[PDB]
């Protein structure tokens, strides 16, 4: 229990604690283990060790060894250990390791953390626990604390412990079995060689390995107990151990213990490391340090937030670091200090607030008082704070001066008298001082710490005194997108749905110069109708959460019409009023009604979606006492505090389907990344202000005081930033708000003039300094005023500088400020390459630089192709903005871009013109410049297509209706097993071939993908109207009339009778699917269900993909009867005409009747016909054309039916649909995980059990598993945190140039499920994994050869009850899973799935399957295996004959997708609650993270084993076995052998060593030579005979060449008939014809072995053979002595092919057989003579012969089939004789025999390796052949025979196998 | 197990080789007996 690891006993518990309580006063002393060493260097050969001694054990333990119980813990694991081994020297750079204090244990300078941690593992049982460790904590704490980040890494240091003791024991356990494998070899050299000295020179040589304990325990057991033993080895090892005081018993107890151990603390750490990673730390740092206990009393700080407690831990600690004090005081200090400074609060009246010292404004007062020593960057920070906004503008200013200078003086070479070079540089240094402003950024982010703010945390939600109005200010000109805007605000609502929070929509209908159209009120009426309904969805303790008002639009002056008192600022200046009460407000009545108190107000957008819990967390910020606002008396400024807040946006992926190449041009960083929590903002970590965009929270007390004391009038879209000049904009840098980015170009330009021009009337309010404004203010405006200008200062400055000289040198010009423009962008990337000055080694973190570059590339060329327009833009935008309050004033072609725009090309044009004419020498410069300018609209229009998306791909048509037409194959099964039996549910399984049978059992996964299947092909246009709501009815009904727990269900279900199967086992996953799957069947009820007038018509295109079907399987047809085919050109003309008829028909759009009526005549017609012609011709493939046929006409029979409903009376048809609507929700909804929830890892059990009400153990955490669809679900109701989400799976493992999802038996199923049901975006991580599965798949394809297509499938192989099994399979390379290259199954149905992302390829490989036989009557089958374990004969693939519904339904949806674009997507996603938990998704696709580490593919396969022997003569006797159940057989490779059938035999035969002649032999005897020999090589064994035989599975092969013929012998047992075959193939090869004659000899005799053994005589006498009718079969049977004995009939036959009508020639008589005198070696029957004479009857010694001459031609071959049989009575053996009698017969019965062979094989668990070794034993075990008996001296004092009767054994027949444990 | 066998087998293995293609001397066949005189049947 030693070995070299770290054991220092068992402390148990309590004894832990004063353990470390003595440890804290007198420790150090001695360790277990413990040496000196360096972190660094310990911890690279720690992983150089595991990366040496796992790829050796990769590379070992599949070539065939033993595996000790303690290595396939770090081979399954593997991925555990390469994680733990990660963090640490991640988290331990060379700083944070040296701060901590040491210890100085033994004398080395040991840090007290890790020192106290290297006794939990040492005197625990190797196992971490939270209790145990907590204790120990605890203890050693009772006299000295610890500090700050020194309790925090306690887990990493225990994660090093326990990966240094890993990798003792690995190294340790590698040691010992290399000395095992090296002993066992010793060994086997000794017992090779008998010769006594070698084995003198073995042991001299190997004594230098004789020392360690792990090499006799092999040794010396194998001495001892083996089969020859020795008697120099032990006298040897024996002495030498017994010296040196060891003996032998210590060492035989040596490997008892070293061993089991080495297991038990293997596990122990694989579960340590388990613990220690899915354990939370928080919650224990917070029960366990001693600085919470403190800050847990008399202050609020137990709820103030994570992160904020976290700064304040993170401040406490750095006050008492530098500062020479210890925390605890320090703490206690700041708490004396903050309660000293009066309380000061309404809700305050309790507790203390800590803040305001630690975080707050007196921070320097509290640094001051306790002597604390600023750091020098933190002395800047502050200097650089005092010194404003000069400070910021100082670095942009001075680089900006060093950039005119450099140029001036580059350019001093120039000419012209001096007067333009000043002016030049002041309009050219924009892009400078944007280049200086990006670099200013840049630094600032890389060292100046990004500020968070402090609030505090709502886990109960708003509490009362917090009310917050979410107010969307938009118009309601809208007659139908009214539907769109409430579901907007039911969003909103279900983003944050707990607290006191209300929802309202303020409105003014657009701008009309009139007062009222006094038809709006109506328009309104439906709103305020629509709005009420939503009322009464939600309607919860008397609460009214939505609310509306509108404006009545009062005339001001012109142009914008009547907008009340101003734009929407005065709507939200007005909603202010109303809020603290205003009844002559400038609103309407009946819809004025506000929630009392709500002093606070949120913003937000219309297109802007609410991220889940934000405005919760926005709150408690504002509400915090250091946040909140006091109104500075002498102006409304607020000097400190803030009354705004921005939380930070970031753009979506896409659009939905709006996606185009322009959106990932101006956008790149899109999505949420959850690994960063706050961005460095240079306005907020350098001034603590930021810019109001119109989109965030804000209070009504100050904010209404300082917007209406400044504001007079003429306000803006500008106005928002002008609201942050008169408040505190905070920018909060911690909660995204997405919102969605057009891709119009036009919408770009018309929003950049929006923003530009409002941008321009704030010059009176800078050149001014009356009014009010801040002195960033100015500033601010500044830079909005300069990053409008540039353009048009690159334009002029370009223009000017190639119109005045531009000889030569301004060529290099032309090219330096377009470099200035790739300055701005890249300075952001500089962040990304820097490693934070290579602290530590990165692990392989990739590049993938290119994909940046290439994206800058894009951008600088749009930039620069838009200059043009851009400066016409801006130049009309500011002149407007002049003209108005500056002088007293106040979708398309490329056609229609020119027309719009008309500026850029002309001014281009005019501009060269003019600039070409002086000098002559500017036009190489100018040419292409201009004319990539005049071509900008033409680049804008194509940039401005929306190009290929995830729904919408280039599939042209052929390949969408190949994909139509296999889905309508494909739904057969769901056609023709759907039922009104009581069953309404697909089987789950379904076989074909094996006495077909139909499943009873059902799943949800099941029914929710029939659902969706039917919804399918109701959109296909494929069965009318009332038959799919017929169906809905039938499944509906079904699911509520079954037995459900808790909402979930039982997973397995029973069809005819709807009971449980086995034990009622609830399937979270199952659960989930089938409630997404109800939501999404419900949402598209409802969206046929509002507007049931145009969904009644019908697609129109099932039955053209029929008729397409029906083309096809008329060319299988195989028309070469007598009569030529009439029939078949009437059917393709008839054909042709109605394709033709109906492509006419759906050219027309009016849909006339008449037209589908002669369609439904040519359909019936074409019916007829195919009837006709099938009635005549008798096959089997006809009837699937006419049945096809049939279907047809039924199709057009309901698209008729659909197209004659009346559209009037359809109130039933609409309250049936929302009745439906809303009970498949209710359904949904009603589901209940909260109980499947284990609030100790998260997660999600893997299943409920009704037995003991008790949880399942496992867990899922892997974010690559249909899981994550039930996750949604979980996160969708409600039930689970968002945590939950991010804390499982997310790992990427390197393949090809990017990384792809780890995912757990890497099928594509688990990366096609989730995406098959919910929207997925280009930008997402999971699309591009998804396609890099694609890729890597087909890849992997192409190396097997094989086409891809792994995954869930039946792999061939049978069992009793045939059913061909299921289970899962992957790819090795992406599974974490070993034993997925060892089968290679492919299913066709993965390539359906997986074709949203490549068609082309898909169906490509969709046809290579189709060139074999993969296709049935029900579509598709389950699969194709390729493993040559499951293959017979030299077939290259065996497909797999099953049905199964949910992969059909997966199909089916998959090809509804591709060609619907992803209808369902769209469908599923279209409930307020999916739009709610999908910001959840979108996320941020990474290119940054620690990426893992790793002809072979095609010898990976499973193989079987093919047992040949050379030459079965000379080499050591080969036996085999066969079976059929009941009658059983002997070959040897000698061709003897017996048969025995159920106990008793049949044919006779002894174990003679020596002699080895007894079985059915073959002889071949020549004519004209007149020699003779066996078929097998034995009796006779003429000169030559070149032989070989092979002993593989259930055959058995015999081949022999004599030179110019080959003789092969099949010996097989047969299928379900007791018998036995033979199978003699002589084939020629000279040119000569030859004579040759075969005879088959066997004894027949039918005892149980020991009475023939015992008395023979009785058996010869007993038996009565005799030859019938038609005479080539012999049959024989006892004669019946009592009324006792069974019979058992047996009979032998010839069964001659390829010959002639001859006689046979038999013989029962072996008197006349041997010759009286000789034996089998030398038989008289051979001689020139006595022929068979046939004699029959009772013969004394009966014998089985039959002859027949066989001419042989040249070279050509012939087979004939020896048969013999077995019955238990006469009656029956006449139908098996007559079913070999009939020609052939050997295959079928071959085949059936193989199936059965894999039947018995994979009954028990074993291996073809294991057979062949089970064999062997067998060949030992039955032979009297003792080559592993016991030791001749062992052997030579025992063995007393009737002592064994003690032990209750017969010891009669029985060869008694020993084992010895 | 599964090893041991296989590790037997082939420890197990390895003069009787020209002996197979000897095959049989044929038979031998003699010209009846002379029956002498001097015997009771
Ligand atoms: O009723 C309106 C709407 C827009 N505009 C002007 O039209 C331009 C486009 O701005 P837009 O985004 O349509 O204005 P809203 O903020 O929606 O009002 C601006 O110059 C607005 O001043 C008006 O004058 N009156
Ligand atoms: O499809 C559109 C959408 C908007 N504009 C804008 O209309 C203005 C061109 O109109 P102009 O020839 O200047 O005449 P007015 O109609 O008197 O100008 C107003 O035109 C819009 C008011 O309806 C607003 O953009 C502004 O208040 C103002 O420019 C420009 O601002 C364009 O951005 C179009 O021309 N076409
Ligand atoms: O085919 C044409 C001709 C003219 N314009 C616009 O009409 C104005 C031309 O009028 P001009 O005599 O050059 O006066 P400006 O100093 O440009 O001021 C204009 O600014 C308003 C905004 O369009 C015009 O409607 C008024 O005629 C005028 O005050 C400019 O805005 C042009 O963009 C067009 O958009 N398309």
């Amino acid at each position: 229990d030693h070995n070299d690891s770290i054991r220092a006993s068992y402390m148990t518990i309590e004894e832990l604690h004063d353990a470390g309580a003595a440890l804290s006063r007198d420790g150090a002393d001695s360790l277990p283990g413990f040496m000196e060493f360096d972190f660094f260097e310990r911890h690279r050969e720690n992983e150089k060790e595991i990366l040496r001694v796992y790829r050796t054990t990769a590379v070992d333990a599949e070539n065939g060894a033993t595996i000790t119980p303690a290595a396939e813990w770090l081979l399954d694991n593997h991925y555990v250990i390469e994680e733990a081994i990660q963090e640490v020297r991640r988290d331990f750079p060379r700083k944070f390791y040296r701060q901590l204090p040491t210890m100085t244990v033994g004398g080395v300078t040991i840090p007290r953390v890790m020192a106290l941690g290297w006794l939990y593992v040492a005197h625990t049982h190797s196992t971490v626990s939270r209790e145990n460790m907590t204790a120990l904590v605890d203890g050693y704490q009772t006299s000295q604390t610890l500090q700050i980040g020194e309790l925090w890494a306690l887990p990493s240091i225990i994660r090093f412990v326990l990966i240094e003791n890993l990798r003792r024991i690995s190294i340790r356990v590698e040691r010992s079995r290399r000395m095992r494998q090296k002993a066992n070899e010793v060994v086997d050299e000794i017992i090779r060689l008998n010769d006594a000295e070698a084995s003198a020179a073995l042991l001299k040589q190997v004594d230098s390995l004789v020392d360690d304990p792990t090499f006799a325990t092999q040794f010396l057991y194998r001495l001892r107990n083996g089969s020859q033993t020795s008697g120099f080895a032990v006298a040897w090892l024996e002495e030498r151990l017994h010296a040196a005081g060891t003996d032998a018993e210590n060492v035989m107890m040596s490997e008892h213990n070293r061993l089991a151990s080495g297991n038990v603390t293997m596990g122990n750490i694989v579960k340590s490391l388990r613990e220690i990673d899915d354990t939370e730390w928080s919650v224990w740092f917070e029960e366990v340090s001693h600085i919470d206990k403190v800050l847990r009393e008399e202050t609020d700080y137990e709820i103030l937030d994570f992160g904020s407690r976290n700064t304040y831990r993170n401040t406490i600690e750095l006050l008492a670091r530098r500062s020479p004090r210890t925390e605890v005081e320090v703490a206690r200090a700041a708490v004396e200090m903050a309660r000293s400074d009066l309380p000061a609060g309404a809700d305050e009246n309790h507790r203390v607030n800590v803040g305001s010292v630690l975080v707050g404004q007196r921070r320097f007062e509290l640094e001051k008082a306790l002597g604390y020593r600023p750091l020098a960057s933190q002395h800047i920070v502050r200097s650089m704070r005092k010194f404003n906004w000069l400070a910021i503008a100082a670095p942009v200013l001075l680089i900006t001066a060093v950039a005119m200078l450099a140029v001036g003086w580059f350019l001093a070479k120039a000419g012209m008298p001096w007067y333009v070079v000043t002016a030049f540089l002041l309009m050219f240094a924009l892009p400078a001082s944007e280049g200086a402003t990006g670099l200013f950024n840049t630094l600032v982010t890389f060292f100046v710490k990004p500020f968070r703010l402090v609030g505090y945390e709502f886990k109960n939600g708003i509490p009362e005194d917090a009310r917050t109005l979410v107010a969307v200010p938009c118009m309601l000109t809208s007659r139908d997108s009214v539907d769109e805007m409430m579901r907007n605000i039911e969003v909103h609502y279900l983003a944050n749905p707990h607290g006191e929070i209300y929802f309202s929509l303020v409105s003014d209908w657009r701008d009309a110069p009139y007062e009222q159209s006094d038809e709006d009120l109506e328009i309104l009426d439906y709103a305020k109708r629509e709005l009420a309904a939503l009322n009464s969805r939600y309607a919860f303790d008397g609460k009214t959460r939505f609310y509306l008002l509108h404006r009545r639009r009062i005339y001001n002056s012109a142009e914008e019409c009547w907008m009340g008192w101003e734009r929407k600022r005065g709507k939200l200046h007005e909603l202010n009023m109303l809020l603290r009460g205003d009844k002559d407000t400038t609103f309407l009545g009946g819809s004025n009604i506000v929630p009392a108190d709500v002093k606070y107000v949120m913003t937000l957008d219309a297109d802007t979606r609410l991220m889940r819990d934000a405005v919760t967390k926005l709150v408690g910020k504002m509400h915090h006492p250091i946040n909140r606002p006091k109104i500075d008396p002498v102006s409304g400024r607020v000097v400190e505090g803030y009354g705004l807040l921005q939380p930070r946006v970031t753009p979506s992926l896409t659009t939905g389907k709006d996606a185009s190449v322009f959106q990932r041009v101006f956008s790149i960083n899109r999505g949420i990344d959850p690994y960063v929590f706050t961005v460095s903002d240079v306005y907020q970590d350098l001034t603590s202000e930021g810019t109001f965009t119109g989109k965030g929270l804000y209070d009504v007390d100050a904010f209404e005081a300082a917007l209406k004391g400044r504001i007079e009038e003429n306000s803006i879209l500008s106005h928002d930033l002008l609201e942050g000049s008169f408040a505190r904009c905070a920018l909060v840098t911690d909660v995204e708000l997405v919102e969605d980015f057009p891709t119009r170009y036009e919408v770009e330009v018309s929003r950049q003039h929006r923003w530009a021009r409002g941008d321009w009337q704030l010059l009176p309010f800078i050149i001014d300094r009356a009014r009010g404004v801040t002195a960033i203010g100015r500033w601010k405006m500044v830079d909005n005023l300069r990053r409008s200008l540039t353009p048009i200062a690159w334009f002029f400055a370009s223009i000017l500088g190639w119109y005045f000289m531009d000889p030569l040198g301004a060529l290099i010009w032309q090219i330096l400020l377009i470099f200035s423009l790739f300055v701005a962008p890249t300075l952001s990337l500089l962040s990304g390459l820097v490693p934070r000055s290579t602290d530590i080694v990165p692990q392989a973190h990739f590049f993938t630089i290119w994909s940046e570059i290439r994206a800058t590339n894009a951008q600088v060329a749009l930039r620069i192709v838009f200059i043009a327009d851009a400066a016409c833009m801006m130049t009309d935008a500011i002149v407007r903005s002049l003209y108005r309050l500056l002088v007293s004033h106040k979708q398309g072609s490329i056609v229609d871009y020119y027309r719009q725009m008309w500026h850029a090309p002309v001014v281009a044009m005019l501009g060269l013109l003019f600039a070409a004419l002086p000098g002559d020498n500017a036009f190489l410069i100018g040419i292409p410049f201009t004319l990539l300018w005049v071509l900008s609209p033409a680049v804008a229009w194509y940039v401005s297509q929306s190009a290929e998306t995830e729904d919408r791909l280039f599939v042209s048509e052929h390949v969408s209706f190949e994909l139509r037409k296999i889905a309508r194959r494909t739904w057969r099964y769901y056609e023709a097993f759907v039922t009104p039996q009581e069953n309404h549910l697909p089987p789950d399984n379904f076989q074909e071939t094996p006495e077909p049978i139909v499943a009873s059992r059902t799943s949800p996964t099941n029914i929710g993908v029939y659902l969706l299947s039917v919804i399918s092909a109701r959109q296909f246009g494929w069965i009318s109207f009332a038959d799919t709501l017929e169906r809905i009815e039938n499944t509906i009904q079904t699911v509520e009339k079954m037995e459900k727990h808790r909402g979930h269900l039982y997973n397995w279900y029973h069809t005819d009778t709807l009971q449980t199967l086995g034990p009622r086992y609830v399937s979270a996953v199952d659960s989930g699917n089938l409630a997404g799957h109800l939501i999404a069947v419900s949402s598209a009820c409802r969206d046929w269900a509002e507007a049931p007038s145009a969904h009644l018509q019908g697609n129109l295109d099932g039955i053209g993909d029929v008729a397409g079907i029906l083309r096809e399987t008329l060319k299988a047809l195989p028309d070469n009867r007598k009569t030529l085919r009439p029939l078949h050109r009437r059917l393709e003309e008839r054909i042709i005409g109605f394709s033709n008829a109906l492509a006419s028909v759906k050219r027309e759009h009016e849909f006339a009747s008449i037209r589908v009526i002669n369609l439904a005549v040519l359909a019936r017609d074409i019916q007829k016909l195919a009837t006709n012609v099938d009635h005549e011709v008798k096959s089997a493939q006809s009837a699937e054309v006419t049945r096809w046929a049939q279907l047809l006409v039924e199709s057009c029979e309901a698209h008729i039916s659909d197209s004659a409903i009346d559209l009037t009376n359809m109130e039933p048809l609409r309250q049936r649909l929302a009745s439906l609507r809303d009970r498949s929700r209710n359904l949904a909804f009603s589901m209940d995980f909260t109980f499947l929830y284990r609030k100790d890892r998260r997660l999600l059990s893997i299943g409920y059990r009704v037995e003991s009400k008790e949880l399942d153990e496992a867990c899922y955490d892997l974010l690559a598993s249909e899981c994550r669809l039930t996750s949604l679900f979980a996160i969708a109701k409600g039930d689970l945190p968002t945590e939950h989400w991010y804390r499982l799976g997310r790992q990427v493992v390197p393949i090809g140039a990017q990384g792809a999802l780890v995912s757990w038996s890497g099928s594509m199923f688990e990366y096609l499920m989730p995406p098959l049901v919910m929207q997925e975006r280009q930008g997402g991580i999971l699309n591009q994994t998804n396609n890099l599965i694609v890729k890597e798949q087909m890849n992997h394809g192409r190396r097997l050869g094989t086409p891809w297509g792994i995954s869930e499938a039946a792999f061939n192989a049978r069992d009793h009850n045939m059913n061909y099994q299921y289970t899962n399979f992957g790819v090795p390379t992406l599974g974490l899973k070993r034993g997925l290259g060892q089968n290679a199954v492919i299913a066709p149905y993965a390539s359906i799935l997986a074709s949203q992302y490549d068609p082309d390829g898909a169906l490509e490989n969709l046809d290579k399957l189709r060139k074999l036989g993969a296709l049935g009557q029900y579509g598709f089958h389950d699969a194709v295996d390729f493993t040559p374990t499951r293959v017979p004969d030299g077939k290259v693939c065996a497909v797999v004959y099953n049905y199964y519904a949910h992969h059909h339904g997966m199909s089916i949806a998959a090809v509804a997708n591709v060609a619907f674009d992803g209808v369902l997507r769209e469908l599923f996603h279209s409930d307020p609650v999916i739009e709610a938990a999908e910001l959840l998704l979108q996320e941020k696709a990474p290119r940054e993270v620690p990426v893992m580490s790793a002809g072979k593919e095609q010898a990976d396969l499973l193989r079987a084993e093919v047992r040949s022997i050379a030459d079965p003569a000379v080499r050591d006797r080969e036996v085999v076995f066969l079976s059929n159940g009941h009658y059983s057989t002997m070959l040897t490779s000698t061709g003897a052998g017996y048969s025995k059938w159920n106990g008793q035999a049949i044919s006779r035969w002894k174990a003679d060593p020596t002699d080895d002649r007894w079985g059915t032999f073959i002889f071949l005897r020549d004519t004209t030579n007149g020699q003779w020999w066996s078929a097998t090589a034995e009796p006779r064994v003429i000169e030559g005979e070149k032989t070989k035989t092979i002993f593989t599975d259930d055959k058995a092969e015999f081949h022999k060449t004599i030179g110019d013929l080959q003789s092969v012998v099949e010996c097989i047992v047969a299928t379900e008939h007791d018998a036995e075959g033979r199978r003699i193939t002589l084939l020629n090869v000279g040119s000569e014809d030859r004579y040759i004659e075969v005879t088959s000899y066997m004894e027949p005799v039918i005892a149980s072995e020991d009475d023939d053994n015992a008395h023979p005589l009785f058996s010869r006498m007993f038996v009565q053979t005799e030859i019938g009718r038609r005479g080539d079969v012999i049959r024989a049977w006892r004669n019946r002595r009592s009324q006792n004995e069974p019979g058992t009939v047996i009979a032998h036959l010839a069964a001659d092919n390829a010959g002639p009508s001859r006689p046979t020639e038999f013989e029962t008589d072996r008197a006349k057989f041997i010759g009286r005198g000789r034996s089998l070696r030398e038989a008289a029957a051979f001689d020139a003579g006595a022929t068979l004479s046939s004699s029959d009857g009772f013969t004394l010694d009966p014998i089985l012969s039959l002859r027949r001459t066989v001419r042989v031609p040249a070279g050509k071959k012939v087979s004939v089939i020896f048969w013999t049989i077995a019955a238990p009575s006469r009656e029956e053996v006449d139908k098996a004789i007559d079913r070999y009698r009939h020609p052939d017969a050997f295959a079928h019965e071959l085949v059936h025999a193989w199936t059965r062979t894999q039947v018995q094989m994979r009954h028990v668990g074993v291996t073809s390796q294991q057979a062949a070794a089970f064999q062997h034993l067998g060949r030992y075990l039955t032979y009297p052949d003792m080559h592993l008996r016991a030791d001749s001296e062992t052997l030579k004092t025992g063995l007393a025979s009737q002592r064994a009767l003690w032990p209750l054994a017969i010891s009669g027949d029985f060869p008694i196998f020993s084992l010895r444990i | 197990i599964v090893d041991q066998i296989n590790r037997a087998v082939s420890l197990f293995a390895a003069s009787d080789a020209a002996q197979a293609r000897l095959p049989v001397p044929a038979f031998p066949v003699a010209e009846p007996v002379e029956d002498a005189g001097d015997l009771d049947f």
